[PDB]
RNA sequence: UGCAUUAGCUAGUUGGUAAGGUAACGGCUUACCAAGGCAACGAUGCAUAGCCGACCUGAGAGGGUGAUCGGCCACACUGGA
RNA sequence: GGGCGUAAAGCGCGCGUAGGCGGUUUUUUAAGUCUGAUGUGAAAGCCCACGGCUCAACCGUGGAGGGUCAUUGGAAACUGGAAAACUUGAGUGCAGAAGAGGAAAGUGGAAUUCCAUGUGUAGCGGUGAAAUGCGCAGAGAUAUGGAGGAACACCAGUGGCGAAGGCGACUUUCUGGUCUGUAACUGACGCUGAUGUGCGAAAGCGUGGGGAUCAAACAGGAUUAGAUACCCUGGUAGUCCACGCCGUAAACGAUGAGUGCUAAGUGUUAGGGGGUGCCCCUUAGUGCUGCAGCUAACGCAUUAAGCACUCCGCCUGGGGAGU
RNA sequence: CCGUCGAAGGUGGGACAAAUGAUUGGGGUGAAGUCGUAACAAGGUAGCCGUAUCGGAAGGUGCGGCUGGAU
């Protein structure tokens, strides 16, 4: 019904040890109460087009998210502003 | 609640060769699994009151479906209660 | 459908004031000679036979005069579903001693009120369509 | 008969068989027997009245429905053996 | 022999099964309408007649005679309750846009008060006529400045409104969720609804804190043949935040309730096609536009109270009585 | 003789009733003798719901509500 696209860049210094649990919350608030997604990827060493805040790297694991109880674009939102562990996220609703 | 694909393979092991759905067995057996798939929902919105009348609504139009179960069906009532979680 | 000729007293009477030549009464199990049980004298005119399928729908087919001339005057409910007015041997009506066909069925399917005292019953008239 | 200015009642309530003896089975007692069960059929409280065959009555649709005069049911200061 | 409006009538109670009752095609084994044991068929019974008492009580007719005591065993494609089956129009709202369901706000700079020191001394709180306020042994006026509040003028819109319920000195939260053109998915159609959580402006409630330009009362000022009133004023209370909770309304403008159709639309905040917005866009959340027919009239009609779909329902002595 | 049951009674507390004084109210009354436009038009204050109040009878300075406002 009310699909979401997240496309959230982590830091570009992060252990792969923490990066993994990093990931773990951030799927599991995404897979919460049915994951109901398409495909996980993880891209790695990439350039992007723009810049923000002047970084160096940032890892990559945008996976589609389809959601009918719309809490799995909840706190992500909000994730990537009060900490500072995401930069540069995605809010789609396009189906 | 449960994804088409997520919950047809009830429908298929507990329905006759046609693919489909509206049997009286079918829809009793999908609406069950439905409230216990919008249990978890039941939960955390507890302060809402547009929602807990829905299923009512919903118990109240499985009766019917249940009423032809206690039409003739014998074997055929007590198939959708010890394979499941439910009383009687 | 709640009411048998719910839509049956709403179509004749209807097109009886609009003048509707041509009617679209919701053909039912017994809804054709109790909207065709005038088909004697001229009250509801006539029709050829009740032509659908499955309880589709039966026509009236209504006449009126050179300027429109209505011959009923508006047509209203008795005997409808729940309560039963059986005419037995208590005492029959008159009023212009014989002239159309009413609603008095018993064994013989639809007969007229000229032998209604003669047979002394009084039951509903119905038929199936098609 | 209703109570709004009361809204509930039966627990061997609901069915079990055996000590007898009367017009009769016998939850009569007989051995034992349930939980909120019975009950809305207001059972359980009241209202309390002798009951009927009758005469007026809307025009019929509605409504009344006992003074007669006989059946019965009573009573015999008060109770009790 | 009662309305679902002035009459005799708006449950503010928006969220829920009183089994009272609200299309589901086909389809059933016989709920059923009109036939069947009839002997009996009597009666201070209306007995079809029946006996006279003149004005009074003069009583036989059980078959007639009804007041009988053949009305199916029965002919199922069918009140509320429907298995095989698909649909959009509604479900989350399928793609939409303003909603940020929601800003309480530190550095902040603009004030009635003291005073650094100023629209700094007649400046302001300041009257239907009727202003009170700022030393008598020592006394306000705010362009400012060293201050703001319950901190905040504009983005707060005939907004989405999902129940009587539309947000900020930009500003963040997605919280069930409601809607018009559209149906991806199974298929199956009721009562403003028995769980009316007793939700419910308002004084009172969990007012944490509260009382400041101020402001009831209070000093008062004022008339004319009549006004402690009200007006304003120094002036306590009186208005304020999370924390069981808090309940009448002009909740209904005295105006709640499932109908449509024989004129067009269907706006709102601003978002949308046929394809270029020229022809289309039924209509809803919202503002509703009159004509068949009712209603004694008044008045209900692309959302009648005509007539085919729910329980409800109000007038009963005017009264007394809302006591 | 032990016992079994019985009327009857002393009465137990309550309800129940009826007068009695004192009362506190009704429901009008003694007919504007007591005071007054207590409200309606454009009603010296333009109209009107629940309320803190609320009078020999008569309401409004608060609390939220009101076009039912004329030239």
């Amino acid at each position: 019904m009310r699909t979401y696209e997240v496309m959230y860049i982590v830091r570009p210094n992060i252990e792969e040890d923490a990066k993994k649990a990093l990931v773990e919350r951030f799927n599991g608030i995404l897979a919460t109460e049915g994951a109901e997604v398409l495909e996980a990827k993880d891209w790695g060493k990439r350039r992007l087009a723009y810049e923000i805040n002047d970084f160096k790297d940032g890892f990559y694991n945008i996976v589609r998210v389809k959601s009918d109880n719309n809490k799995a674009t909840d706190e992500f939102q909000r994730l990537a502003k009060i900490s500072d562990d995401i930069i540069r996220y995605m809010v789609i609703r396009e189906d | 609640a449960i994804s088409q694909e997520r919950k047809n393979e009830i429908i298929k092991e507990y329905r006759v060769h046609e693919t489909d759905t509206g049997s009286p067995e079918v829809q009793i057996a999908v609406l069950t699994a439905e409230i216990n798939a919008v249990n978890e929902h039941l939960r955390t919105h507890k302060k809402d009151h547009h929602s807990r009348r829905g299923l009512l609504k919903m118990v109240g139009r499985r009766r019917h479906l249940l009423n032809y179960l206690r039409s003739k069906d014998i074997q055929r009532y007590r198939e959708l209660i010890k394979s499941l979680g439910i009383r009687r | 459908m709640t009411d048998p000729i719910a839509d049956m007293l709403t179509r004749v009477r209807n097109a009886n004031m609009v003048r509707h030549e041509k009617l679209e009464l919701p053909a039912s199990n017994i809804k054709k000679e109790i909207a065709e049980i005038l088909k004697s004298e001229g009250f509801i005119k006539n029709v050829e036979y009740v032509e659908d399928d499955k309880q589709g729908v039966l026509r009236l087919f209504l006449k009126y005069g050179q300027n429109d001339e209505r011959v009923i005057t508006g047509l209203k409910r008795i005997s409808k579903p729940g309560l039963r007015v059986y005419a037995k041997a208590s005492e029959m009506p008159k009023v212009l001693n014989g002239l159309g066909i009413a609603l008095v069925s018993t064994s013989e399917g639809v007969i007229t009120d000229k032998e209604a005292r003669k047979r002394n019953v009084g039951g509903e008239i119905i038929a199936y369509v098609w």
